[PDB]
């Protein structure tokens, strides 16, 4: 993967990270639909990543964890539909503040990751979406760390398992 | 705003 | 903890 994720010889940049982007909310949105059914009010009060690391809604509010994942996809999506910021005619190029945007997003979709790993990977098992839930993860990290899209404190609840899978 | 994480109480 | 936070665990991949 770390051939793949490299920026193509001529490749832009920006449409390069926006291609892959695309494709990573793709990738998470088919992973946490798949366990949607065990992933509720009851289940998941709130929004953690284990005992050691919880998303409030500000900050403090809380909200649970399907509440919180929808309204941040639906927010991805929204984004990735927004023609000024991820342009799809030719000749308009990527905002300013794009970079920005993307990172963000990336950082947002990483929760998601997180949350499933966390609170779900029995049904990842059960379901036998381990081996996808890993690839696809995988490539989400690497792409992100060849271009150091997001910080370290971020992925501070799956940094045990970024090292085994580099 | 989905501000970063936070240390559960 | 969840399988994948042992130390022993090898991420199983799609082949
Ligand atoms: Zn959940």
């Amino acid at each position: 993967l770390r051939q793949a994720v490299m920026l193509p010889e001529g490749e832009d940049l920006n449409e390069w990270i926006a291609v892959n982007t695309v494709d990573f909310f793709n990738q998470i949105n088919m992973l946490y639909g798949t366990i949607t059914e065990f992933c509720t009010e009851a289940s998941c009060p709130v929004m953690s990543a284990g005992p050691r690391y919880e998303y409030h809604w500000a900050d403090p509010i809380k909200c649970s964890a399907p509440k919180y994942i929808d309204y941040l996809m639906t927010w991805v999506q929204d984004q990735l539909d927004d023609e000024t910021l991820f342009p799809s005619k030719i000749g308009v190029p990527f905002p300013k503040n794009f970079m920005s945007v993307a990172k963000t997003i990336l950082k947002r979709l990483f929760r998601v990751y997180a949350h499933i790993y966390h609170q779900h990977f029995d049904s990842v098992m059960q379901l036998q979406e381990e081996a996808h839930l890993n690839t696809s993860f995988k490539h989400f990290i690497f792409f992100v760390q060849e271009f150091n899209l997001i910080d370290r404190r971020e992925l501070a609840p799956l940094q045990e398992l970024i090292e085994k899978l580099g | 705003a989905l501000p970063a994480w936070a240390r559960p109480d």
